[PDB]
């Protein structure tokens, strides 16, 4: 599992440094959301991070609703569409000290 | 004779709306020239028929449309007389066009005008803004309207009471954004005749005053949050600052106070936003622009990592301050700058009552005794004051109104409206706001209107007054000065009179009072309230302020009656002996007052001088804040007397020694100056004790700030010293080391990003002691490319505040004053203040002839905005003689002797 989350601040001049994105990029390695929510083949797996860190902007994937924490290869599907009987865990973009945004879920149950 | 050679406009002509169109031009023309082309049409109604029209204009050209400088249209049929010549009025800056027949009453007009004027660095009108974004130039086009500048962007009728609405529109180029008061009615639709320019309309104004106008044009970054009563806040900046996360803070409390206002004042916010911008060239230190408020970069940004506890509360009160405006000058205005204290004063002390709301821990609504009250008693004690509403008549020039902008109409208004909110209670004061506020909105009052609503008020809550409301707060309004109150506490008579510094000032202004006012004095007994007392006459009795024994009173809890108070010698013998055995059994406000009123006293030859230096005997075991500073102001007059005589020497000793004791209790209770108090009027305490230990000689501080800096110049990136103490070790780190410690922290000013920090090195550099260096750094002020023209003249005082540059600024003053002024006239170079501060130390016969030579050389060229703090400075003068005269050899004798 290789989780890329990325984003990019509204445009232009005059721009609001605050608000909510304009731009949101959530990628999961490998996963194809017709296919449907791909499962851990094996407990012997890497699961790394890419999120977006540019200046006091940064994104994180922060465990809410569900009681593992993504990185930990110990001890379940790992989707980006509502999968049933599951707990949904947020992606967030944060701003240093000052207020954040939901950009995206990655579900598991 | 003329009406176009009056100040006054004439009330012939009313206007109705206005529709203006501005476009500057940020680059420079052939001419080398920062230019902004505008065309403007304002509707009008003509009241009394007239056959001239009489409009304010300010530095701007004209093109000639139909060989006159104007197009005059009719509105609903009327028609618009032939013009027979237009000509512009440089003195009283008019457009007067002048008609072949009368215009008819009750007929709306509609003059068109094309006009191109400069984009300057003067701070004033439509002016141009500049800041460094990597390496390259970035130009803003902001305003500054206040208070007759809005002439210098379009013509108008440029009047507090010429109110209209106004259909703004901005033409910038494409890949920069455009600001004003209003939102924009749109997106922007580049401009056809050249796609490089966009165009920007906003929405029509409400009726507003012109003063209140902004047009802002640059390519700043924002944050916002939608405030608690749905208003739009914007906090714009410089992107950097932005990004950086300086504006988060203002954001953090703009929206909070400006609800709590509405709340506080039962009034809502009529506009849908109240942006918040940081210029990085602004004269004064922020403008209540309705809609678009505009501020100093050091009074909105703040850096929680490089900023100072004292910086924090800079900003939050400038934007208290200019949000209270939103209420108290922008939706009820004034009808003449006369009454300016209306807008200001109010302000002045609505600031509090805002930033008490944001910040509740700080208990800020107390430091309003000594940063309004006592700040303005030192002017108001002169015969040359004025009072709080001058006549209207006395008001014309825009050098009489810029100078009105003065800790009169700021902080005696403030003393006024503390004083009032005391003795009528805040629930009660704030109701009367209410009904002020809502019958005159979208209009203009005078003092008299407020009296009218305050006294409904008193009458719905059935509030006892020994009078009037009107004729208690007259008394404070229409004339100037403020009594002391001297208690015969053997007796318990009562007597006051019109305090003076200078017993000898001849007081010209005539009062139809004769200078009684009709007080309300709260006292205390033993440390325990009394009931309260109104003195109507000159002289009365009462068995509230008689004593017997140990017994003894304090008149003005918490200074919160605007007068000065003073006991028979029996009754401050009881009060000194209860400071030595347990000062907290006072007040601290009041610990204040004694020590202030005591040494004012002196110099108005009412005590002994050697009481009020008794005074501060007890500061030695004093941990508070606002005593040793309200100790350390009063005693700042004898240093500014003294510190180039014999006297100095003890002088420091005695301070030495009261301070030391505070200086190591708080490098035990800072663990080696690591941490800071967690109480902000304990930081403030800390640094007073740091400054004054400092200053006055005590070796173990005068050996930290300078390895403190030494170890700054080893790792310039990580700055050791906390915000709170930079400011301080600066200073003195400077003044004990050489141009080695001088060039570093010139090195740091020019390549510093944040302008709290390159404020305190500014100020800091001017602490150098080698007369050389002084100098080249004098001559640095006047080059803008070295040290912003907003920031000239405070440099300036910062040098003649240092001993050894006192004689070079005075005589850099007389030699070229009138280059400095006719260069600087009217713009971002405040006269007044300078010469308030460069004449603070005259003391001599000499100096007293220097200034009144100086009066007289230029009396051709004029002072403007510092006539009266010219004669001020007079008076202050030739009472300083006196004082020195009489209490040279006392003086000396009391610090040599509690010296030891
Ligand atoms: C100056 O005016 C120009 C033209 O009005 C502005 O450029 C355009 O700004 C608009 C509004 O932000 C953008 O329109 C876009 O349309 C596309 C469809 O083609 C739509 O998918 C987008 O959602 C958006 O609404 C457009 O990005 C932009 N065009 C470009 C590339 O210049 C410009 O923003 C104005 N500048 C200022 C500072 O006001
Ligand atoms: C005079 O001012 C002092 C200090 O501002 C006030 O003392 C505070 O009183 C409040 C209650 O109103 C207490 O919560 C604070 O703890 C007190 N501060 C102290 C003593 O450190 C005092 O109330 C004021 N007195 C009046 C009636 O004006
Ligand atoms: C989204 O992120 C992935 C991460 O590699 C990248 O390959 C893809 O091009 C990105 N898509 C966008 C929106 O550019
Ligand atoms: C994802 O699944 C769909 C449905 O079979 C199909 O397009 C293909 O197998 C996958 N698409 C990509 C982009 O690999
Ligand atoms: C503003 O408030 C937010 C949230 O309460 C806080 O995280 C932030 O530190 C504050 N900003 C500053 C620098 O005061
Ligand atoms: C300004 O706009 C308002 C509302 O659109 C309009 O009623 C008024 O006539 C306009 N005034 C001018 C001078 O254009
Ligand atoms: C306006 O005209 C005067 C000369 O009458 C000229 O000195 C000034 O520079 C002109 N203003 C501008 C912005 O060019
Ligand atoms: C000041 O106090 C000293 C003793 O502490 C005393 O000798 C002197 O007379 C006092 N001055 C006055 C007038 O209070
Ligand atoms: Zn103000």
């Amino acid at each position: 599992i290789v989780l890329y989350v990325d984003f990019k601040l509204q445009s232009g001049v005059g721009r609001c440094f605050n608000c909510r994105p304009a731009v949101v990029n959530i990628t999961l390695a490998n996963f194809n959301e017709t296919k449907g929510p791909l499962c851990v083949d094996t407990s012997h797996f890497t699961t790394k991070f890419v999120g977006a860190n540019f200046g006091r902007w940064s994104a994180s994937i922060n465990t809410g609703n569900c009681p593992f924490s993504f990185g930990k290869v110990n001890n379940v599907c790992f989707s980006l569409k509502d999968i049933p009987g599951g707990c949904a865990m947020p992606i967030v973009a944060n701003l240093a000290y000052l207020n954040s945004y939901t950009i995206g879920t990655l579900y598991v149950s | 004779s003329k009406a176009w050679n009056r100040y006054r406009l004439p009330n012939t002509l009313k206007p109705d709306s206005y529709r203006v169109t501005l476009r500057p031009y940020l680059t420079p023309n052939d001419r080398g020239l920062y230019v902004f082309k505008g065309s403007s049409t304002v509707r009008f109604t003509c009241k009394e028929a007239t056959d001239v029209i009489i409009i304010h204009s300010k530095k701007l050209n004209y093109t000639l449309s139909q060989g006159h400088r104007v197009v005059l249209r009719g509105v609903g049929g009327s028609q618009p007389p032939d013009i027979d010549k237009t000509e512009l009025v440089e003195p009283t800056e008019y457009l007067v066009v002048h008609l072949k027949g009368s215009l008819v009453k009750d007929s709306q007009y509609e003059m068109d005008s094309e006009f191109e004027g400069e984009l300057a660095d003067d701070l004033a009108g439509f002016y141009r803004s500049e800041y460094m974004e990597g390496n390259v130039r970035k130009v803003v086009a902001t305003t500054q309207m206040q208070a007759a500048d809005a002439r210098k962007s379009f013509p108008c009728f440029d009047e507090p009471a010429m109110k209209a609405e106004f259909n703004i529109t901005l033409i910038h180029p494409k890949d920069l954004t455009a600001l004003s008061n209003m939102l924009p009615k749109g997106p922007s639709t580049p401009l056809p005749e050249d796609p490089n320019w966009n165009v920007t309309e906003f929405h029509t104004t409400p009726k507003m005053s012109t003063y209140l106008l902004a047009f802002i044009v640059s390519e700043f970054d924002y944050v916002e949050k939608q405030a608690s009563n749905g208003v739009l806040i914007r906090i714009w900046a410089r992107p950097s600052a932005i990004a950086a996360g300086h504006g988060d803070y203002a954001l953090n409390v703009t929206g909070p106070i400006l609800n709590f206002f509405a709340g506080h004042y039962d009034t809502p916010y009529p506009l849908p936003k109240s942006d918040q911008i940081g210029l990085p060239d602004f004269n004064a230190g922020a403008m209540e622009n309705w809609g678009l408020v505009t501020y100093r970069e050091n009074s909105l940004l703040f850096d929680p990592l490089s900023s100072s506890s004292s910086n924090k509360e800079r900003v939050v009160t400038v934007i208290a301050h200019e949000l209270a405006h939103q209420w108290f000058g922008n939706l009820v205005t004034i009808e003449w700058w006369n009454d300016l204290w209306l807008n200001e004063g109010f302000a002045s002390y609505v600031e509090y009552l805002g930033a008490d709301y944001a910040e509740p821990t700080w208990n800020l609504k107390d430091l309003m005794v000594l940063n309004d009250v006592y700040r303005v008693m030192a002017v108001d004690a002169l015969a040359s004051s004025h009072p709080l509403s001058t006549p209207a008549s006395e008001i014309n020039t825009p050098a009489q109104i810029s100078e009105l902008f003065d800790a009169i109409s700021y902080s005696k208004g403030a003393s006024v409206l503390r004083m009032l909110s005391s003795f009528l209670s805040e629930d009660v004061f704030k109701q009367g706001l209410a009904s002020y506020l809502h019958t005159f909105a979208y209009q203009n009052t005078i003092y008299l209107n407020l009296w009218d609503h305050l006294q409904e008020a008193v009458n719905n809550r059935s509030i006892q007054l020994p009078t009037t409301v009107r004729d208690i707060m007259n008394r404070w309004t229409l004339q100037m000065g403020f009594p002391v109150i001297t208690v015969d506490t053997s007796t318990g008579t009562l007597s006051q009179e019109h305090f003076l510094l200078d017993p000898d000032s001849n007081v010209t202004r005539p009062s139809e009072f004769n200078y009684v006012w009709i007080v309300p004095i709260t006292s205390i007994r033993d440390g325990r309230q009394q009931q309260d007392y109104w003195l109507i006459d000159v002289r009365a009795q009462n068995d509230l302020f008689s004593t017997s024994g140990n017994e003894w009173v304090l008149l003005n809890l918490n200074v919160t009656g605007y007068y000065r108070v003073n006991y028979d010698e029996e009754n401050w013998r009881k009060i000194q002996t209860q400071l030595q055995r347990d000062h907290s059994a006072i007040p601290v406000i009041n610990r204040a007052q004694i020590i202030n009123d005591a040494f004012n006293l002196a110099s108005a030859h009412k005590v002994p001088v050697t009481l009020a230096l008794n005074n501060t005997l007890f500061l030695i075991e004093e941990r508070q804040y606002m005593p040793w500073e309200a100790a350390l102001s009063s005693l700042s007059y004898f240093k500014l007397m003294f510190d180039r005589s014999e006297v100095y020497g003890p002088m420091k000793n005695y301070l030495k020694k009261q301070v030391t004791p505070l200086f190591i209790h708080f490098r035990n209770n800072t663990n080696n100056w690591r941490e800071i108090p967690e109480n902000l009027m304990d930081q403030y305490s800390e640094v007073n004790a740091i400054s004054t230990a400092c200053s006055n000689g005590v070796p173990e501080c005068e050996e930290m700030v300078s390895g403190l800096f030494k170890q700054w110049m080893e790792n310039p990136n990580n700055n050791p010293i906390h915000p709170n103490l930079r400011s301080t070790v600066y200073c003195n780190a400077i003044a004990q080391g050489g141009e080695e410690e001088w060039d570093f922290a010139w090195e740091q000013f020019r390549n510093a990003t944040l302008v709290n920090e390159a404020d305190k090195l500014r100020a800091a550099l001017a602490c150098s002691k080698e007369l050389w260096i002084l100098n080249r750094y004098l001559s640095y002020t006047l080059n803008p490319d070295l040290i912003r023209k907003q920031d000239a003249t405070s440099t300036i005082i910062s040098i003649t505040n240092n001993v050894i540059g006192q004689g070079l600024v005075w005589d850099f003053v007389q030699s070229n004053w009138k280059k400095l002024f006719n260069d600087y006239g009217g713009g971002s170079f405040s006269f007044s203040n300078l010469i308030q501060a460069v004449t603070r130390r005259f003391s001599t016969e000499y100096e007293l002839q220097q200034l009144e030579q100086f009066k007289k050389d230029n009396e051709e060229t004029g002072f403007g905005s510092g006539t009266r703090a010219l004669e001020q400075a007079l008076e202050k003068t030739k009472a300083n003689i006196k004082w020195v005269k009489e209490n040279k050899e006392v003086v000396l004798q009391w610090f040599t002797e509690n010296s030891k």
